[PDB]
């Protein structure tokens, strides 16, 4: 029954600074230090420091000194991490974990929160522009057909994607957008039998909560020019 | 600092088999105090790290004798008997033998082993709605392959194009074990109307010829 409660998810702007908070429950937090770690994008963990929840001590990993303060309320088992003068490369997944005082120095992190995510950018609210993606113009001749939708120019994530409101699950494949020059781009293919479309509709809808729009793109079969 | 290595990146397994992963350390991990201080951890996607295998070979709570460690020096491997779907995710190494810092290994992620499977390639030319705002994508999808690795290429009339693409690939399916892969190709309309034929080639060990999917803004 031990858990550590991480604080949701942060979009910050380059320069600026941002607290989490990891809320402890289940065991006497005193008794432990609270370690926090980094977790860029497809890259190894990264420690960064800890702070003791008997005495409040801290110790940090120099290459974060300067960037990242530990505080811990006793009162509330919460430990913080507020990090200043965010860049680009401060975007990761922080982890807090816990590390018993009592059974020696080398005890592994036993416990671990369950990651808060923390995108820096000098980037604006910008709507997507969504493209209907049909075959090339010409005669399917296979029993399958796949369609798309392009989901270009964005920021920030997230944006909801799906095909006839959801009625359409199997066969998509939505894939995880990629960052470029400030925005992003996402793209979602859906492949049905071709006696399914173009005879019945077919259409790709698009939330991006952030600038409040909401766009519907039939997808339509190519004319000869 | 500690470096830790693992290997490999990427473990295909077949469920019911032992999975093997293994974890270098650019010193020894043997602590003067005769301990040797080598943790195994697993995370799936979105999850807390949990804690499996502590100081080489000592279950944590609640971890199945399924799991176990082993190694000694800057050397260890933890195996996986009879690997189940509730398995599956990111395992990866840590040492607080020398410290601080903590070090991480940089985890391999399990893969579930399938018969392979050729992609199916599918290109699409740019949007009218696209072209009309000044711009110009490509998309080629390769969908439902197995094994994960893939290569694409774009050709512009018959010539490789690298500048410009976007490739982006999806987790391996929980349905049918095989992956997908987007690739788009952005060029200005001004450069896409200047050219004819446009090309997504995917090369993939189910062949030794690539998969061509090809159109001309010329002709249906």
């Amino acid at each position: 029954e031990v858990q550590l409660q991480e604080s949701g998810p942060e979009l910050v702007k380059t320069g600026a600074s941002v607290k989490i908070s990891c809320k402890a429950s289940g065991y006497s937090f005193s008794n432990y230090y609270i370690h926090w770690v980094k977790q860029s994008h497809g890259k190894s963990l990264e420690w960064i420091g800890f702070i003791s929840c008997y005495n409040g001590a801290t110790f940090y990993n120099q290459k974060f000194k300067g960037k990242a303060t530990f505080t811990v309320d006793n009162s509330s088992s919460t430990a913080y991490m507020k990090f200043n003068s965010l860049t680009f490369e401060d975007s990761a997944v922080y982890y807090c974990a816990r590390l018993p005082i009592q059974f020696g120095n080398f005890y592994p992190m036993d416990y671990w929160g369950q990651g808060t995510t923390v995108t820096v950018s000098s980037a604006k609210t910008t709507a997507p522009s969504v493209y209907p993606l049909a075959p090339v113009c010409g005669d399917t001749t296979g029993s399958s057909v796949t369609l798309g939708c392009l989901v270009k120019g964005y920021f920030p994530e997230p944006v909801t994607l799906t095909w006839n409101s959801g009625s359409l699950s199997s066969g998509v494949h939505t894939f995880p957008a990629v960052l470029q020059s400030d925005l992003y781009t996402l793209s979602s293919s859906v492949t049905v039998t071709s006696s399914t479309w173009p005879s019945q509709s077919i259409t790709c809808n698009v939330a991006h909560p952030a600038s409040s729009t909401k766009v519907d793109k039939k997808i339509e079969p190519r004319g000869p020019t | 600092q500690v470096v830790m290595t693992q290997s490999p990146l990427s473990l295909p397994v077949s469920l019911g088999d032992q999975a093997s992963i293994s974890c270098r350390s650019s010193q020894s991990l043997l602590h003067s105090n005769g301990n040797t201080y080598l943790h195994w951890y697993l995370q799936k996607p979105g999850q807390s790290p949990k804690l499996l295998i502590y100081k080489v070979s000592n279950r944590f709570s609640g971890v199945p004798d399924r799991f176990s460690g082993s190694g000694s020096g800057t050397d260890f491997t933890l195996k996986i008997s009879r690997v189940e779907a509730e398995d599956l995710g990111v395992y990866f190494c840590s040492q607080s033998t020398h410290i601080p810092p903590w070090t991480f290994g940089g985890g391999t992620k399990l893969d579930i082993k399938r018969a392979d499977a050729a992609p199916t390639v599918s290109i699409f030319p740019p949007s009218s709605e696209q072209l009309t705002s000044g711009g110009a994508s490509v998309v080629c999808f390769l969908n439902n392959f197995y094994p994960k690795d893939i290569n694409v290429k774009w050709k512009i009339d018959g010539s490789e194009r690298q500048n410009g693409v976007l490739n982006s690939w999806t987790d391996q399916d929980s349905k049918d074990s095989t992956y997908s892969m987007s690739s788009t190709l952005t060029l200005t309309k001004d450069e896409y109307e200047r050219h004819n034929s446009y090309t997504c080639e995917a090369t993939h060990k189910t062949s030794t010829s690539p998969i061509v999917k090809s159109f001309n803004r010329n002709e249906c």
